[PDB]
């Protein structure tokens, strides 16, 4: 019986994500077997929806192309909790709302009161997290593997692997290592440590290659008003970026003359949370930027980065002289307004306005600040001011303008 | 809201400090970097459970800023005095010059001793110009001493070009701070 | 503007109905409004769905046959918090479905953990008070005006009257009085303190006259299998009922062989509750019941009324005393038996299997009991117990068969 | 769960028991009641808010059972001790018969004393009778004396035929046993 050998595979699945604490991917198992159930019960005439219903959680949810009412009632329940223990909140209600008819049919009024305190409790953790700022729902990674002799059908195989919470670059190249190092023996695996894009053409056949390179969440600029939230930003992805350095001519870092950036783009076959913890990557291309381009990308990050410092009703003191410090007392910026400001591409109307945004957003800062220290600073926030204001005037030179 | 640690980098100049900052919050290998104009680093990380937000201050180790280095100093709730291994003139500017300047301005504030490029004590060339001078990659032993010696939380050691040690480093820095 | 006046109107009386302490009167003139506005708005393309949508909570919104989404979800907060003050809890949930969507649409989670909170609350207080008992939603009344000269158009009217929590007759009565006395003057208001059907043909059209009779809701089988809990039979009724004795020869009570029972249902032009606090009459009928159909009837309301006594896990011990006590320790419920059950119509089998249960009941009762009390009884339950048994040997003489 | 009230109703024969309680807890008037072959009532009523379950127990008034009759005494939480306004003969059992027995057997337990058929203090027929006794209907002022005298709560009147009285009656009575 094909379906009750999904939901047997999904189930077991969903029990190696529990003892794993990869509570997303436990969590999308019974979401699928929950889709699956009521597909079947569709179909028959027991259950209104279906599959689609189930779309809104995960678009993965397709894939899934004896079983009766209480079986389904159990297993929605089942997804409600689960996606609780993972921490998407969001979501609880998608699959509430299938219950609560049923509940209210058969007058089971505690099952709707319990249902009705989770979602109580799930929305008022989403403002609390949307706040604080202490929900990690994961970091990414793009894994290559290299080398016929040890990986044999996986070598040539890029991967986008979700790993918990805030896993650095080197915890999961070792549980990597370690792993691969157990199955095949120490001295025979070696990690790609670096991320260009690498010919076969010039490894070593004796040893099995690891590429592992961090990724983050890519999104279009529509994607981006689509998606309004952080977590909207975190559920349903598909796709990630990261970045690379290089100059036409020689060396990958440079003057910030002849800085280029590539900017590579990621499509996963399945979007994440998915069943399972890995997914093969579908497709990829990639975007070159220019030294200008490469400059504005880095001025609009650090201007939008003062701002929300500094817009903050909450400030944070620390992180904003941060941020402020390594801004003004640093060269620095004013090595792209030499190199590109200076009597090319009349593009160059954005820089100057970024520029302009630039100086403004610090000037705000040192103010914010200066309403923050207690004393045992002051000469620092002068040193600041002074550095500051220095810099302005030579800003204020170049562009032959104020600020 | 999360609480936001500040951390203070020091050193003499060329033992690594710009590159484990970039290395630790970018998860970046040295030959990866983007080059940026600007400088100071900040991460979120997950010490016993909870998040924090770490918030790390970079400086010059030349001379030439000795006056302008100690202004970042108020506020600061632990410092990184850094050397690297394969650098005896480093190690010994830790206590001739390092702590004593840290000491200096924040008297009950903690530090670690941070040993960097362990990478390069397996280095064949590096080996050789030490030997020429009848000198050694400075050992984790010998490190352990200086650090109680000198009285720093304790000494830990790591590579930003492997980013072995890395992530420990700055563990036992919240932890330290704490 | 009709609707804008429709509107106005409503709001007046639910204010008028607050200050009464009317509330489900004012929660019924919150979804009407709201239901109005949601007419109007799903017309225009603004609202998905309209009037049929709040008929679940109350089919007189047929009756409902500047606005913008602001003000819809506004009213739509106003219904659930209205619904909330009148004790309809089982209601809130309707109203909110409604507004779900908008709120997740306009990523307002702060206010879904809020109505979320409500309808836990809500399903909490549901199971709560299905258990104690203690929420009183109102007692019904038929009255009856007669006298041209001081109602006038006022004059043969009956109404339906929805009174507060358990409010007695006499209650309602006075309240009446007192109004037309300070309307009328004292000496012109009479009370026809009797609920016979009058002919006009024999009042004296000197005095105003007022009829008061308590009615309850009335339920047909297919009503009392769709109506399940207490909840859903004290909300969106129609029709109410009472019963008066007659014989056939003379006066109305008499001998068991000759007591009547005339049941009048009578029913009103809406439902209730309603956005006022009495309806008319629309119609009416009744039945009459043979004496010995008033016998079955009686006996079986009691066995029903010791069953369930003695079901209860939580038994009520001075209840079923004062039941049992009034069932065995009284002629009594024999005097049926005498006059329907010894050497016509073949029904009979009916009243010989109710007097089975009863004596059941009153067996199982007397075990309950048995293991209730203090021993400062005893004496009692031993009497209890010999006046049941006395009556089962009387019962099942007349019978001929065991008892 | 609502509490429940045991409430036992004494008193001489015929001074209308039975018909207060079959009015309370029906709403009827005299006139409109349907025969009955049980006895005893249960009503629900509301009292400061809150509601309560009234258990009445009603009681034979004729010697015949003065042996039965306090069988049904104990676990009572209130007495109501009824006489006829309009039957001076009912009035003296109250002192002579009826609070004695009940203070016998339950000598703690709280009694009101309630005056019934109030409604005939106006009937002109039941006025000649008295006085052609040389009596008068007891009024509320001379009950009032017997009720402190006795020792009952308080008391109360009413009439089941006009139903003037009767929802007081049943909230002291509830009142009074609390
Ligand atoms: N082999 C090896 N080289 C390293 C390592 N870390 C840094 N380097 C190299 O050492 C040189 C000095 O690195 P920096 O990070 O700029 O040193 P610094 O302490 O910040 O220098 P100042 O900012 O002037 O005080 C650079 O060429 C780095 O690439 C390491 O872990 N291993
Ligand atoms: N006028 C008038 N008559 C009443 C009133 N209450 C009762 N009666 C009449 O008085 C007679 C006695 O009424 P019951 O209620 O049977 O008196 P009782 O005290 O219960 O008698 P027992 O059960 O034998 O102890 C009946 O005919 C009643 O209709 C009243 O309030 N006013
Ligand atoms: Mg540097
Ligand atoms: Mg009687």
């Amino acid at each position: 019986s094909t379906p009750e050998l999904r939901k047997t595979w999904l189930d077991s699945m969903a029990r190696i994500h529990v003892k794993n604490g990869d509570l997303s991917e436990a969590a999308m198992c019974y979401v699928h077997v929950t889709a699956l159930v009521a597909e079947y019960l569709t179909r028959k005439g027991v259950f209104r929806q279906g599959c689609t219903a189930f779309r809104v959680i995960t678009p993965n949810i397709d894939e899934e192309a004896h079983f009766n009412e209480d079986v389904l009632m159990e297993l929605l329940e089942q997804c409600a909790d689960g996606l609780w223990k993972a921490e998407r909140y969001e979501l609880i209600a998608d699959i509430y709302k299938l219950i609560i008819p049923i509940y209210e049919k058969r007058r089971d009024f505690e099952r709707l009161a319990h249902l009705y305190d989770t979602l109580h409790r799930a929305y008022s953790k989403v403002t609390e997290v949307m706040h604080s700022g202490r929900r990690l729902l994961g970091t990414y990674f793009r894994v290559a593997f290299f080398g016929q002799g040890f990986f044999e059908d996986e070598d040539g195989k890029e991967y986008i692997y979700k790993e918990p919470k805030l896993t650095p670059l080197s915890e999961i190249s070792q549980r990597l290592l370690k792993l691969y190092s157990d199955k095949f023996g120490s001295e025979n695996v070696k990690m790609i440590q670096d991320s260009g894009k690498v010919n076969p053409k010039d490894l070593d056949s004796k040893y099995a290659y690891i590429q592992v390179t961090h990724v983050i969440p890519f999104f279009d600029e529509k994607e981006l008003q689509e998606r309004k939230t952080e977590f909207e930003r975190s559920h349903n992805i598909r796709r990630f970026m990261f970045e690379m350095p290089f100059t036409q001519t020689g060396k990958r870092q440079g003057g910030v003359e002849e800085q280029c950036k590539r900017r590579t783009i990621l499509t996963a076959i399945h979007c994440f949370p998915y069943v399972k913890k890995r997914i093969p990557v579908m497709y990829q291309h990639h975007t070159d930027l220019n030294p200008i381009e490469v400059a504005i990308d880095e001025m609009s990050k650090k201007v939008a980065e003062l701002r929300q410092l500094c817009s903050s009703a909450e400030v944070d003191m620390i992180k904003l002289q941060l941020k402020l410090q390594g801004s003004v007392s640093v060269a620095g910026p004013l090595a792209y307004a030499r190199a590109f400001l200076d009597d090319p591409d009349n593009k160059v109307k954005l820089l100057k306005e970024v520029f302009r945004q630039f100086v403004e957003a610090c000037g705000q800062a040192l103010a914010v600040n200066e309403r923050l220290i207690k004393e045992d600073q002051l000469e620092y926030q002068e040193e600041m001011k002074a550095n500051y204001r220095e810099m302005a005037k030579e800003l204020s030179e170049i562009m032959h303008e104020q600020l | 809201h999360m609480q936001t640690i500040k951390c203070v980098v020091v050193g003499d100049g060329a033992v690594g400090k710009t590159c484990l900052l970039i290395s630790y919050t970018t998860n970046k290998f040295p030959s990866e970097y983007v080059p940026t104009v600007f400088d100071n680093y900040a991460v979120t990380v997950m010490i016993g459970g909870e998040p924090y937000t770490l918030g790390l201050f970079d400086t010059a180790g030349q001379e030439d800023y000795d006056r302008l280095r100690p202004l970042s100093y108020p506020q600061t709730d632990v410092f990184l005095v850094c050397f690297s291994v394969v650098s005896p003139s480093s190690f010994e500017n830790v206590k001739e010059k390092w702590v004593p300047e840290i000491t200096h301005h924040c008297p009950k504030t903690p530090f670690l001793l941070v040993g960097t490029q362990i990478d390069l004590r397996d280095d064949p060339s590096t080996i050789e110009k030490l030997a020429k001078n009848k000198q050694k990659p400075i050992t984790p032993e010998t490190a352990e001493k200086l650090a109680r010696d000198l009285k720093a939380v304790k000494y830990v050691e790591c590579s930003a070009l492997t980013q072995k040690g890395l992530k420990n480093v700055f563990d036992e820095a919240i932890l330290a701070a704490l």
